[PDB]
Formats: structure tokens, sequence, C-alpha cells
């Protein structure tokens, strides 16, 4: 009793096809590039994958900005907490607000 | 450019177009070894200019990040930051120092 | 390398 814009849409010839990639497969390939960059860093991608301590890849991307890797090695636990605390706030903001 | 590091690239002309020969640097071989963030070496942390430690089993080296160059640990590639009991995972071994046998031998 | 000198001294 209440029709909706779509079966009007669908009966004048106007089709909506669906994409080759299923969400399923975009989430594969996005789990796959987190795993790769969480055990490898950058090295997957430019050959194969190369297996590095998280703490230690760390240390050496706090080398890309001028700053040494003993202020990860003597700072581990905060970074790590405020690592955390900025993914809860991440998690609480996408939970608020939705525009 | 390329996968891979980037080393080189040419171009060449084609019909409504360019096309480019992008020359990178790809590893090849690899292999397993166990690491360790820094040295306790005298009640001090020796952390690695540039490279990274290593170990083949039974002795301790350092080398470069993107080449198997394993060269012995000197305090004139490693570098000293605060003592060894708040670095997480940092293992004991001792390090080499150039100054002390040519002193010793002036003597 | 003076302080080693001295040690040396
Ligand atoms: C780890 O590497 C070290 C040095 O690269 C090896 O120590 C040498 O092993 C050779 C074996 O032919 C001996 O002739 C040398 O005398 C050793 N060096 C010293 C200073 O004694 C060590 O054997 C390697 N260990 C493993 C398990 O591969
Ligand atoms: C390193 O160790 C892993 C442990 O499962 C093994 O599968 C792998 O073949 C080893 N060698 C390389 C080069 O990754
Ligand atoms: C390194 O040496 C110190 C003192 O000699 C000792 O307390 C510590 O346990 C040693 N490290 C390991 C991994 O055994």
């Amino acid at each position: 009793a209440a029709r909706d814009l779509i079966c009007a849409q669908k009966f004048n010839g106007l089709t909506v096809l669906p994409p080759l990639l299923t969400d399923e497969m975009i989430a594969q390939y996005t789990s796959a590039l987190l795993a790769g960059t969480i055990t490898s860093g950058w090295t997957f991608g430019a050959g194969a994958a190369l297996q590095i301590p998280f703490a230690m890849q760390m240390a050496y991307r706090f080398n890309g900005i001028g700053v040494t890797q003993n202020v990860l090695y003597e700072n581990q636990k905060l970074i790590a907490n405020q690592f955390n605390s900025a993914i809860g706030k991440i998690q609480d903001s996408l939970s608020s607000t939705a525009s | 450019c390329g996968k891979g590091y980037h080393l080189m690239s040419f171009p060449q002309s084609a019909p409504h177009g360019v096309v480019f020969l992008h020359v990178t640097y790809v590893p090849a071989q690899e292999k397993n070894f166990t690491t360790a963030p820094a040295i306790c070496h005298d009640g001090k942390a020796h952390f690695p200019r540039e490279g990274v430690f290593v170990s083949n089993g039974t002795h301790w080296f350092v080398t470069q990040r993107n080449f198997y160059e394993p060269q012995i640990i000197t305090t004139d590639n490693t570098f000293v930051s605060g003592n060894c009991d708040v670095v997480i995972g940092i293992v004991n071994n001792t390090v080499y120092d150039p100054l002390q046998p040519e002193l010793d031998s002036f003597k």
C-alpha cells in the first residue's frame, strides 16, 4: 500500500547493476592490508613480507621524523596508552556524530 | 615509479603518449634472525646508530636494514642513552672499543 | 681523549 520509488524506477527501464567486488572481498582486502602493515611495515609493498617486531618498526618510524629511537624505548607504555585512548576517542566520535 | 625502491627512469615516445621504463630495486632472498632493540653493557643501554642488531644464534652483530652485512658491535656505530632497566627486551652483550687497545699499547 | 691522558699520567 506504500509504494516506493524503486519499483517505479524499475518499471521505466532504469536498472542498477551490482558491483563486481562484494563488500566481503573489500573487507578481506582491508584485512590483508592491515595484517601486512602491522607485522611487516613498508616491506610488504616493495617485495615479499619481512617480519619485524612492532616496537622496533615504530622506532624505525620515529627515525623518519627526526626523533632518535631512544624516545620510544624509554616511553613505550605512554605512547601505547595514548594510541589506545586515541582509538577509543575515534570510536566514540563515530558512535556519537552521524554527520 | 614502479614496484620497489626506485633507482632510475627512462622516457620513450609513443603514438599519442609517453612510455616510462622504471629501474627499481627488489630484495630477493631472505633469512630469519633473532633481534633485540638495545644492548645492556656496563649498566648502559647501547642503541644502533644506523642498522639493527641481529644474532646467528650465538654471537650478536649489527647490520644495515636492507642487506645482510654483519659487523662487530663497536662504540663507533652505537650510542648510549640511559640505563638498561627501562627498555623492554634488552639483552646482555659486550661492546668493543677501539681506543683502549691503542691506549694500552702506547703505555 | 684528555681525561684518558690524565688517567695515563
Ligand atoms: C655465528 O657467527 C660467528 C661469526 O660469524 C661464528 O663464529 C666463528 O665460527 C667459525 C666457524 O668456522 C670459527 O672458525 C670462528 O673461530 C668463529 N669465530 C670466533 C670469534 O670464534 C659462529 O660459529 C656462528 N654461529 C652459528 C651457530 O652459525
Ligand atoms: C622463518 O621462520 C618461519 C617460522 O614458521 C618459517 O616458516 C620460515 O620458512 C622461516 N624462513 C623465512 C625466510 O621466512
Ligand atoms: C644482564 O645482566 C644483569 C646484571 O649482570 C642481570 O641482572 C640481567 O638479568 C641480565 N640479563 C639477562 C637477560 O639475563
